[PDB]
């Protein structure tokens, strides 16, 4: 999923 | 075709709340049909075409359709669309758990490995089998069905908790109210701010408000209250979640045969085991201890002077609500860097221009903005990425730079389309979205230097997402080891600490004049300022993240207070629960926060040994970095790709040298  | 744009971006952001709900169901029917089709095949009848390729093709079709459903929760201005997108994400996560835990599929994937001639199928096809089997054992498909059904229950619970944890933090609208006197030494920030009754101003706990107050505000009591409110966001609701979430992670890890959750999760990382993480963090923590002491001693003296000069009471310690303030004063005194002056030289347009030019030149790419592009918000812009030499169309990226109601609060990069192969045989165009929150333009948007660095950081993921070209969807884009995924982002940050690069990125917003060479030398030299305490802070968060996932009869806030005292030397304030705000714990960095510092060792080793040696804008090194680090994606192990680039195993020398040290 998401990459911060 | 691989040389065109037309019809390759399948995505649409027109979807109503009903359209999402129905497409969610339609997608589940379509996708499950393939898993049912493969499951109904007899054990003898299984082949590459009807089993391996069938699952690989539906993974492409699923993940693309899924981002139209799961992405609007982060960017849609319509709140009813965000709710449907969130609910679709919960549902499809429960669907993913069901499909991942299919025993009949796992049985046939194991049989296809033993019987098939593995030498005659491609290296990445062997990798697909090796990982599918590994995931099957990590989902407990070798265990009895009653244990699987328990593991399934807890995983569906754990999914909803994780989504709830971060949604609570995103949905938060907590604010405090102060007068002009109470917001002392904050610039005319004060005008871009909402008034209430009694001539008082509203301060949100969002990053554009919180950090300016903590960095600049000269009244200790308002820093104190802002820090108390910040480190108690969602305290009750997210403490409840953590108290469920961490034991469930432990219990599942025990059922799968791991001592802890940290051991379970480290197996899928380049660090391999928790023993290497503990040794990595403790060893680095020891090297930074003297810098930390020196920097704590200068801050404390500086506080005593300011308390004397203003005539405030002096408590003889650095409080959590003092740390960012006196770290800012340390930069102003030691390096002459006024961040509010310096940002006048970084208008958003000149930074965007400079950023895009830098990496067109470095990676041998060509970017073109698309006019009248289909976008989820008027202010979002689309770009198409070409190879320059061949003119191959690699991908597209959206830029979503300005804040608004309902938008994701922090800096992030999202893979929307994978750069993988299709059933057709053609390459799918990669698509990415850069999502950040800088001010908006009557004065233009002016970026602080760390905002430029964040911009550069996130664009490294965009380049990783687009330059990556793999056969299978699961290996495409940024789908690498979590402790390797921050290599491409953190390396690009180095271009924001170079004198010539910074001159290309900077121009005064009125005059058009350059940054003075003097101040440009000092900015590069200020890379080391506060580095001990900034890095010690990261070590604390890493250590806490490990500790919370290695034994779950600890109070999370106590454990955070412990490391804040022992490592950082600045105490957590009684009543706060920083772990309850720690959204990395629920966003796929659980037991993996060390990954930032771990990958920074690799990024610095690559930057010093190859880029800085042969010139940081050299297209031949930049093409090598593209071909060996970005292009493979998750189709190769992280340390193999480092070995291919470096021609050796990495070491800390460059990274140590980056901080000072030896
Ligand atoms: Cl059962
Ligand atoms: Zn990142």
């Amino acid at each position: 999923p998401r990459r911060p | 075709s691989s040389y065109t744009v037309a019809g390759r971006n399948v995505l649409r952001w027109d979807l109503s709340p009903e359209q999402i709900k129905t497409r969610t169901e339609e997608l589940i029917v379509q996708t499950k049909q393939v898993y049912d089709a493969v499951g109904m095949l007899g054990i003898e009848e299984v082949t590459y075409e009807n089993c391996l390729q069938a699952l690989a093709d539906v993974e492409v079709k699923y993940i693309v359709e899924r981002t139209m459903l799961d992405f609007p929760q982060h960017v849609s201005s319509d709140k009813e669309v965000r709710a449907a997108s969130t609910e679709a994400d919960k549902r499809l996560s429960r669907f993913d758990i069901e499909m991942s835990m299919r025993g009949d599929i796992f049985e046939r994937i194991v049989h296809l490995q033993e019987t098939c001639d593995l030498g005659k199928i491609k290296p990445e096809a062997r990798r697909y089998l090796e990982k599918s089997i590994k995931m099957g054992k990590r989902n407990g498909l070798h265990l009895p069905e009653q244990v699987q059904n328990e593991i399934k229950s807890m995983k569906k619970r754990m999914s909803e908790l994780c989504i709830d944890f971060n949604k609570n933090l995103n949905e938060d609208d907590t604010f405090l109210v102060f007068s002009k006197a109470e917001l002392g030494a904050l610039p005319d920030f004060i005008d871009s701010l909402e008034k209430t009754d009694d001539d008082k101003y509203k301060i949100t706990l969002k990053y554009p408000h919180y950090f300016p107050v903590m960095k600049k505000c000269c009244i200790p009591e308002t820093r104190r209250r802002m820090e108390m409110a910040f480190n108690t966001r969602c305290k009750e609701e997210n403490t409840i979640i953590l108290q469920q979430l961490l034991p469930l992670r432990t219990k599942v890890a025990k059922l799968l045969g791991y001592s802890t959750h940290a051991d379970f999760v480290l197996e899928m990382n380049t660090a391999k085991s928790t023993s290497r993480v503990t040794a990595f963090l403790d060893d680095l923590s020891q090297k930074l201890k003297p810098l930390g002491e020196a920097e704590r001693e200068f801050i404390l003296n500086l506080k005593k002077k300011e308390c004397k000069d203003r005539g405030f009471e002096y408590d003889g310690k650095i409080n959590a609500w003092d740390l960012y303030y006196y770290m800012t004063q340390t930069e102003e005194l030691k390096y002459s860097i006024d961040q509010e002056f310096l940002k006048e030289y970084f208008p958003i347009e000149v930074v965007t221009e400079g950023l895009l030019n830098t990496y067109q030149e470095l990676l041998g790419l060509s970017f073109e903005q698309m006019t009248d592009a289909h976008v989820w918000n008027k202010s979002v812009t689309l770009y198409t990425v070409k190879d320059k030499a061949t003119g191959e169309v690699l991908g597209q990226f959206y830029l979503d730079l300005y804040p608004r109601e309902g938008k994701y609060n922090h800096a992030a990069c999202f893979g929307l389309q994978p750069g993988c192969l299709l059933p057709d045989g053609s390459r799918m165009m990669a698509v990415a979205a850069l999502v950040v929150n800088f001010s908006q333009p009557g004065r233009p948007s002016l970026l602080r230097h760390d905002e430029v660095r964040t911009y550069f950081h996130q664009f490294g993921h965009v380049m990783h997402q687009i330059c990556a070209q793999t056969d299978f969807a699961r290996f495409s884009g940024t789908n690498v080891e979590t402790d390797f995924v921050e290599v491409p982002s953190q390396m690009l940050e180095n271009w924001v600490w170079d004198v010539d690069s910074l001159r290309r990125l900077s121009k005064h917003y009125k005059d058009g004049s350059p940054i003075a060479d003097d101040l440009l030398e000092k900015l590069v030299a200020s890379r080391l300022v506060n580095t001990g305490l900034l890095t010690l802070r990261q070590i604390v968060l890493s250590k806490v993240d490990q500790s919370l996932h290695t034994n779950t009869s600890l109070d999370a806030a106590s454990e955070y207070a412990k490391y804040c005292s022992e490592i950082l030397g600045v105490a957590a304030t009684p009543g706060t629960n920083m772990p309850a705000t720690f959204g990395h714990l629920a966003g796929g960095y659980d037991g993996q926060y060390y990954g930032y510092l771990w990958s920074e060792v690799f990024s610095m080793d690559m930057f010093y040994s190859c880029f800085k040696k042969e010139g940081i804008m050299n297209p031949e090194v930049g093409m090598k970095y593209r071909n060996l680090i970005l292009k493979p994606g998750g189709s190769l192990d992280g340390m193999d790709m480092l070995h291919n680039f470096l021609k050796r195993e990495p070491n800390q020398k460059a990274f140590l040298m980056s901080r000072g040290l030896h």
